[PDB]
């Protein structure tokens, strides 16, 4: 049975967060608990991720910093807390970080 | 008789169907041999109380309790 | 995917499951244990009254068996 | 009763709503905004007259399931598809007289 | 202790009702290719919650209205209806057991009209009027078919309780000796409830309903929840009149789970209906109704009238 | 003290509700309607914010005049504008609606939608993408966020 | 070289008949619809996670503008008026005078983003690649004036977007 | 019911567009043209650049031509689904907007991708076009198309074969041949009502003549025939893109007169007359010879036209805009007539409507 696959993908993605307190974390934050290849992290906090088995749009991904420049953006994250050096990339640009 | 047939089941399907389920409830309980049994279940289920008769001495055909021999029966119903 | 219209289904599904369930343990708590008694005929009516009176306690689901009779 | 009881509640929960409904949104005082017969169809009024009339029809209909324990089974039979049948016959006189027409 | 049966049927309609909303956005958007709301809660979860409290902190419009007092009423009414439907429906016991259930709902949803009726009243605007006369109309035109194709399967019931219903489909669903009753019978109570293909006064075909018209409305939270309760009310009426689950009288559970499966499963058909089709125009749900519907539902009537004759299996009145 | 604390919450509990569950009415007028029904096509998806597409104009909360606005349309758009129930919004969706636009100079063309109605937020392009618009309409729903109508309440 | 949509004459044949009377009797393109909208319920939607991921762009695109420098930290912008010349809402405004070094530099380069057509006219008419659109699309302001700006928001805007402006035109240059 | 007179009152988007092309040059005027009908961006491109280019009296190369023709069926697909799609979702049908609307997103990426616009890309200009086509984006419009006959398909499938959508569309706006000759209509307009002419095949232009494609006439003169003549043109908008993407040629995208088109950056920084040419190109314009065009091309809302005057100066003195929805809209009012207010929602649709153009 591949219900059973679906399943362990699930607990996997509970247990690539670090447990219930992170996945409960991008849960809320990102509204998105899948996991990715982090390919960097840049010098405010946000992490930027792949996974090329998604489709094109969801393949790269930022999960933002909680803290830019003084505002807290736990929950106050913004479109334009990404630096240019990662806005290419983000905006696949180009296919290099 | 053939052609105007054809000709309203490709036009009016609906009405088609309609009339033949209307016919068909019309002349088929006249031709069913269970519309007998409907009377028959129907006059067998006992609304009232069975109101006893004064024996006076010739009725032979009504039983004095109910598991006697003589009498209406519904062993048709059990069975059918 | 289609499985996260799962979770709201199932709240919704959990709201319909309460009034049945309810109704049928609060029968239960209200009628000894048991159904509560259906009486859509005066006949049945006329019966549920009958053991209201010979349950000596006037609830009709408090029954009577042979330890009453001598 | 307790038929009573629950039209009551039902009855007091749906007042109960249309009243917050209407006195809660006044708690937030607003800006005070100061700023700025029907034409008759005939067919408006003959679909709720044929509704009528064929709804007098079903009146007539609704015993049925209690009027097949009869023993007169063959009578009954006979007037409840003519009951059917003359509603039926309502139907095709108002389709063939044009009276199911741009409501059709 | 009744008090709490009733309380805890009537506040779980109200929470279905609000979390129905949830699942027709969701649905609609997985069908449309897209997502319904995630970011409210999780999973959407708070979506109802916070669309509830934003309605209930909305000014009252601008307009004022022609008649107070059936401003008021057309929505307490509306209301009032939508919670009474709901009280005779075995599930597997009705909170009140009445011998006359079926007849008790088809009268209860013919009184639902002059919530609508009202509601065109009270509005300052004649041309909103006549969308609640188009709609007062339509609804009384697809009730001829409920009371009959109502009356044609309770021929086999053999009265109008309810609970006989669960009796009568022990050994089958009675969508199987009804199936035309039972898709006319769904079609039709799709256009009672103002429901796509046949919702002509939420969309086009409306003189009204027409961008920067007059006409003050009642609060929209309160119509929208009578509406969805009598959506979902309508679909459990169909489960338990076509797709009668198994009842153990021992466990009543398997029941009250059998039934409100079929009901989301029947509910998310309305969904799924109304994200499938275009609309009908007014004078073609009228042909629907007048010239398609009512014809077969009169000739299966006539079938179901003298079915049971001929074939000996007339349903016993008790 | 408590009050503060209590207007506070609530405060935040009547923000959450009101911008989680934005109901836009969009003059769609010009070009800016296809990008905001982009914005509410599959990949953008607007309805997943609890913003919902084609709500009804009576009771929608946020105005997005998407769109010239022209000198005939202009008395039509403020009475839209003064059918909405409070709060409303105003997003002025691209270059025409926010300053006259391309048709700045014309003799036809009202020099911005903000002559006729309040705006509060201003999404520039010509048309921005729908990824901007909805940029603009989550920056809507933050301005939201950080209202004080109880906290102003209490502390007059 | 032409087509005839909707000239079918359908088959009066029995068998047709009886197919287009159980089409209309059992619904059965209605059950196809009803199938097709249970396939798209069934598929993995196209909604991506804004604004935790974004849109695909090329590096062509045109957003917010930007006045750019050489290596040195001098500004290209030599005060020549070609963008003011060819800006088709004549939303460049550019006033200029030598400066204290005898250069020609701009004293005034005010760009309406509220008249911009966002065409990047401008950046094609430039010659030495001073002015340009860069990628940011993500500026929207809460109030009008924000949207007028001067030549000390461009230059803001040229060198806060630089690292990625310079890596598009890089891409993008040789196609110019 | 029924609708006795339909008057429709229009400029409530008249901007006085072809009064702001008199003060502004060829190149400055052409992206007013982006904005008219603003779902044919680089249709109404091409009809410019064709009305300049024949009044300048040079042409474009091969290759722009290609592109040209590429990215207006490409237009085209996003025009009839625009179509189509709101054609439904005003009836009432709200799932294929939704569903075509992806792909029709995947196409403003290729706008975007050749431009740097979604929308308004002033791409396609008099001469050529602007920029050459970046490397790998003939592959993904080969993998659009080769997945776009099944999006035509599924929508086909909502729509086509059903009940609800036939007895809102069969009987219901039909206009007869003589009378959509008379009243000015154009494109589905006419061949909907059976009327053979379409202005690629009749009066082609760039490389029409090169493609290959049928032309889909209906039968009825109804809103149905004139939906199944929008579905089979992006049928066929399919085929001339897959004969686009094969027969594309190497070669310059502009003219290579630099008096009308402007030098690459790459030379206009090396060479004097480059850097002269750019300069003059960006500020004056080039100018055009003294005459009068009436330039046309097969729009997908119909005949789109540029009566466009020049003086002899590098400004237009007069253009003159011809569009569809002006006729179409002009012919509402005969098209509605006994029907319901319903029907003439359907008959807004069929007749493909958008106010920029009917506007200007
Ligand atoms: C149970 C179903 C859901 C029901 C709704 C959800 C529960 C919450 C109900 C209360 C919501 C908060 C109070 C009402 C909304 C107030 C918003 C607002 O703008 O208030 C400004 C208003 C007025 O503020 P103002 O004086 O600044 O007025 C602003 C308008 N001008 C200046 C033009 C006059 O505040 C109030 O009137 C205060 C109301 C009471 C505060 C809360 C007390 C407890 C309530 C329980
Ligand atoms: C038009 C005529 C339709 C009715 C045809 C006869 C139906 C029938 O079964 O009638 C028997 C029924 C009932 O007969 P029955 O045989 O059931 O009577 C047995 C006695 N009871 C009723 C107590 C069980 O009617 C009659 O015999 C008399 C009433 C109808 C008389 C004819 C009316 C003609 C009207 C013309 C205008
Ligand atoms: C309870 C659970 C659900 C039940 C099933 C329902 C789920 C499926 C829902 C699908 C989506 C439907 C959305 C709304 C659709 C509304 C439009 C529509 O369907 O219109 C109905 C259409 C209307 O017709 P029409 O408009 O398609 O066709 C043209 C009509 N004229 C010619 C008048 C212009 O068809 C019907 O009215 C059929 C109603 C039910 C038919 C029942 C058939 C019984 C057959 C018995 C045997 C017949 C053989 C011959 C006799 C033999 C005797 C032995
Ligand atoms: C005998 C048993 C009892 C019978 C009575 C009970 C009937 C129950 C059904 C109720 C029907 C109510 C409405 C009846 C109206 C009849 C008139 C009618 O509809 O005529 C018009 C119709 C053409 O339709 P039109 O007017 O064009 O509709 C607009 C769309 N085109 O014209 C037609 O389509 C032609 C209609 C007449 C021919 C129909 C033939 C059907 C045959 C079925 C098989 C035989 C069944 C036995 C009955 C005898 C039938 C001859
Ligand atoms: C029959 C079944 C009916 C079911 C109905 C309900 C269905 C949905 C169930 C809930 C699903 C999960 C909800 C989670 C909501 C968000 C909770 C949360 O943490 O919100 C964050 C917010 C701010 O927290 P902050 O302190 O800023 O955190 C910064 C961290 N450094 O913190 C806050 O806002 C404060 C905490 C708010 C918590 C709200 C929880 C949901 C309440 C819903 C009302 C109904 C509750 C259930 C009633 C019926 C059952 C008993
Ligand atoms: C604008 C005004 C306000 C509008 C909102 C509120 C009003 C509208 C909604 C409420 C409608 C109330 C309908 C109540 C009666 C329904 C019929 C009924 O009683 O059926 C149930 C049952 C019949 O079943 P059966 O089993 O045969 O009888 C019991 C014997 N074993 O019979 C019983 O169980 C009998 C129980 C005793 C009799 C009950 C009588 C109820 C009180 C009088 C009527 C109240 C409503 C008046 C206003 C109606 C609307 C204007
Ligand atoms: C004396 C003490 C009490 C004083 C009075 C207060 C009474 C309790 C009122 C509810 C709690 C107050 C706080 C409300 C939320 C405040 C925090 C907040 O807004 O956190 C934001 C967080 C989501 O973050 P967000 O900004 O949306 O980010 C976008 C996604 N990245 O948001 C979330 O995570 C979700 C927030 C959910 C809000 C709470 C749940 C809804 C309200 C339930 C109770 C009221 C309604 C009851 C039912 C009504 C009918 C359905
Ligand atoms: C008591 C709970 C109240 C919940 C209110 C939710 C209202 C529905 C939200 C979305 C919506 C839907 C689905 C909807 O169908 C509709 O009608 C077209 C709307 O009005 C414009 C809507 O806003
Ligand atoms: S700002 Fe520009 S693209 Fe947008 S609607 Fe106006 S003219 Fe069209
Ligand atoms: S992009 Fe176009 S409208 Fe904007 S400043 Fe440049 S030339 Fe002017
Ligand atoms: S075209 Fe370039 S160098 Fe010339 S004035 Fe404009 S920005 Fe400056």
């Amino acid at each position: 049975m591949e219900l059973l696959q679906v399943l362990k993908r699930g607990l996997q993605q509970v247990s690539g967060h670090g447990g219930l307190r992170g996945y409960l974390r991008v849960l809320f934050r990102a509204n998105d608990v899948r996991v990715g290849t982090l390919v960097g992290e840049d010098k405010y906090g946000n992490k930027y991720y792949e996974d090329n088995k998604q489709f094109f749009g969801r393949h790269r991904w930022v999960i933002y910093t909680t803290e830019m420049n003084g505002k807290n953006t736990f929950w106050d994250v913004d479109g334009s807390m990404v630096p240019p050096e990662w806005h290419r990339w983000l905006h696949c640009m180009t296919d290099d970080p | 008789v053939a052609a105007f047939l054809k000709n309203v089941w490709a036009k009016e399907p609906v009405l088609v169907a309609s009339f033949a389920i209307a016919g068909l409830a019309v002349i088929l309980p006249t031709l069913s041999p269970y519309t007998k049994y409907s009377l028959m279940i129907n006059r067998a289920t006992p609304y009232n109380y069975p109101v006893p008769l004064r024996d006076d001495g010739n009725m032979p055909d009504v039983p004095s309790h109910p598991q006697d021999p003589q009498g209406p029966s519904l062993e048709w119903l059990k069975r059918l | 995917m289609w499985f996260e219209v799962l979770p709201g289904i199932a709240v919704m599904g959990v709201c319909l499951f309460i009034p049945g369930m309810a109704t049928a343990r609060i029968h239960r708590f209200s009628n000894g244990g048991r159904e509560k008694r259906v009486a859509h005929y005066s006949y049945q009516w006329y019966l549920m009254e009958r053991d209201r009176r010979v349950s000596g306690v006037n609830r009709y689901y408090v029954s009577k068996g042979l330890e009453n009779i001598d | 009763m307790n038929l009573m009881i629950t039209l009551l509640t039902n009855f007091t929960l749906a007042t109960l709503l249309v009243t917050i409904a209407f006195w809660l949104p006044q708690l937030n005082v607003y800006s005070e905004k100061t700023s700025p017969r029907l034409p008759f169809s005939m067919k408006f009024f003959l679909v709720a007259i044929t509704f009528l009339l064929f709804d007098l029809e079903i009146a007539l209909l609704l015993p049925l399931p209690w009027a097949s324990q009869t023993t007169n089974l063959n009578t009954m039979l006979t007037m409840a598809l003519l009951l059917i049948f003359l509603l039926a016959v309502s139907l095709a006189y108002e389709w063939t007289q044009k009276g199911l027409e741009w409501t059709e | 202790m009744f008090m709490i049966n009733v309380l805890t049927l009537i506040i779980p309609i109200l929470l279905a009702v609000a979390f129905l909303t949830l699942v027709e956005r969701k649905v609609l958007g997985y069908m449309q290719f897209r997502k319904g709301p995630n970011v409210v809660g999780p999973y959407g979860l708070l979506q109802p919650i916070a669309d509830a409290i934003k309605l209930f902190i909305k000014e009252p419009l601008r307009p004022a209205t022609s008649s107070i007092s059936m401003f008021i009423l057309a929505p307490i009414l509306a209301l009032t209806l939508a919670l009474t439907m709901w009280i005779p429906l075995p599930m597997p016991y009705p909170l009140i057991n009445m011998n006359l259930g079926v007849l008790f709902m088809l009268a209860m949803s013919s009184l639902a009209v002059y919530s609508i009726l009202w509601s065109g009243w009270a509005s300052n605007s004649k041309y909103a009027l006549i969308g609640a006369l188009r709609a007062v109309a339509q609804t009384i035109s697809y009730e001829v078919t409920l009371a009959i194709i109502l009356l044609s399967v309770l021929l086999m019931n053999g009265s109008f309780t309810l609970s006989t219903l669960i009796i009568t489909q022990e050994q089958v669903w009675l969508i199987f000796p009804a199936w035309p009753l039972a898709m006319m019978w769904f079609i039709s109570t799709l256009a009672e409830t103002n429901r796509a293909p046949f919702d002509l006064t939420e969309g086009e075909s409306e003189l009204v309903s027409g961008f920067n018209v007059e006409y003050a409305a009642g609060p929209f939270a309160l119509f929208f929840m009578a509406e969805y309760a009598n959506i979902i009310m309508m679909n459990i009426f169909t489960t338990t009149l076509f797709l009668g689950a198994f009842h153990n009288p021992y466990m009543p559970e398997l029941y009250t789970i059998n039934f409100t499966i079929k009901s989301l499963l029947l509910s998310i058909t309305f969904l799924w209906i109304r994200a499938s089709y275009p609309r009908f125009r007014y004078d073609q749900l009228m042909h629907l109704l007048w010239k398609n519907f009512l014809p077969l539902t009169l000739a299966l009537c006539m079938w179901h009238v003298s079915l049971p004759i001929l074939l000996s299996s007339i349903p016993p009145q008790t | 003290s408590r009050g503060e604390y209590v207007v506070a919450k609530l405060d935040d509990l009547i923000n959450w509700a009101r911008r989680s569950s934005l109901w836009p009415m969009t003059f769609g007028l010009a070009c800016c309607a296809v990008e905001m029904m982009h914005m509410a096509a599959p990949r953008y998806d607007m309805d997943r914010f609890g913003v919902v597409f084609r709500a009804s104009p009576r009771q929608s909360d946020v105005m997005i005049v998407a769109g010239t606005l022209t000198n005939k349309m202009a008395p039509a758009l403020r009475k839209v504008y003064d059918q909405m129930p409070e709060p409303r919004y105003v997003v002025s969706m691209g270059s025409c609606a926010n300053g006259g636009g391309y048709y700045h100079y014309s003799y036809s063309v009202v020099r911005g939608c903000d002559r006729i109605v309040p705006v509060d937020i201003y999404v520039p392009g010509c048309p921005p993408t729908a990824e901007a618009l909805l940029y603009g309409i989550l920056q809507l729903q933050k301005k939201i966020k950080r209202e004080k109508r109880l906290r102003i309440w209490y502390r007059r | 070289t032409y087509k005839y949509v909707n000239l079918r004459e359908p088959s009066m044949d029995m068998k047709s008949v009886t197919d287009r009377a159980a089409q209309t009797l059992l619904w059965t393109e209605l059950i196809r619809g009803l199938g097709m909208t249970l396939s798209y319920l069934f598929r993995e939607p196209a909604t991506i996670n804004y604004p935790f991921e974004k849109g695909p762009l090329s590096p062509r695109f045109r957003g917010e503008h930007a006045l750019r420098r050489y290596p040195s930290g001098e500004e290209r912008c030599i005060a020549c008026k070609l963008c003011e010349a060819v800006c088709p809402a004549q939303a460049i405004t550019i006033e200029a005078e030598p400066r204290a070094d005898g250069s020609r530099r701009t004293t005034r380069y005010d760009i309406d983003m509220t008249k911009c057509i966002y065409c990047g006219f401008c950046q094609e008419a430039c010659p030495v690649d001073a002015i340009v659109e860069g990628p940011n699309f993500e500026f929207s302001t809460e109030t009008h004036e924000e949207l007028l700006y001067n030549k000390e928001k461009l230059l803001n805007n040229g060198d806060k977007w630089e690292a990625e402006i310079a890596a598009n035109i890089q891409a993008d240059y040789l196609y110019r | 019911e029924m609708v006795r007179k339909c008057d429709p009152h229009i400029g409530l988007l008249h901007r006085g567009t072809e009064k702001l092309i008199e003060y502004k040059t060829y190149l400055q005027a052409l992206p007013y043209f982006d904005r008219l009908d603003y779902v044919s961006m680089m249709c109404n491109e091409q009809a410019y650049s064709l009305a300049v280019e024949k009044l300048l009296n040079i042409q474009p190369p091969p290759r722009a031509q290609w592109i040209r023709v590429l990215f207006g069926e490409i237009t085209r697909l996003l025009n009839h689904i625009m179509a189509v799609t709101t054609h439904a979702l005003d009836i009432g049908a709200m799932t294929p907007f939704f569903w075509m609307f992806e792909e029709r997103e995947k196409m403003f990426e290729f706008y975007e991708r050749v431009s740097g616009a979604r929308m308004h890309a002033a791409y396609v200009r008099p001469g050529g076009v602007h920029q050459d086509l970046p490397l790998g984006l003939m592959d993904d419009i080969y993998e659009f198309s080769k997945n776009f006959s099944l999006r035509i398909d599924e929508l086909e499938e909502m729509l086509t074969n059903n009940r609800i959508w036939r007895n809102r569309t069969v009987d219901i706006g039909v206009v007869t041949a003589e009378d959509a000759l008379n009243y000015g209509f154009s494109g589905v307009m006419l061949r909907g009502s059976g009327i053979q002419w379409d202005l690629r095949k009749t009066q082609p232009y760039d490389v029409y003549d090169q493609v290959e494609f049928d032309v889909p006439i209906g039968s009825r003169g109804d809103c149905y025939d004139r939906y199944l003549c929008r579905v089979e043109e992006m049928r066929q908008s399919i085929r001339i893109i897959s004969q686009c993407l094969n027969k594309m040629p190497p070669g310059e995208i502009k003219v290579d007169d630099a008096k009308v088109s402007p030098p690459k950056r790459a030379e206009m920084k090396t060479s004097m007359e480059s850097l002269i040419h750019h300069f003059k190109l960006y500020t004056e314009g080039y100018q055009v010879p003294p005459g009068a065009t009436y330039t046309a091309i097969e729009a997908p809302k119909g005949e789109f036209g540029v009566y466009l005057v020049s003086d002899g100066s590098s400004r237009p003195y007069r253009c003159k805009i011809k569009a569809p929805g002006f006729a179409h809209l002009a012919g509402l009012d005969k098209m509605s007539k006994g029907h319901m207010l319903a029907d003439v929602v359907a008959i807004i649709g069929t007749q493909d409507i958008v106010f920029g153009e009917v506007d200007r």
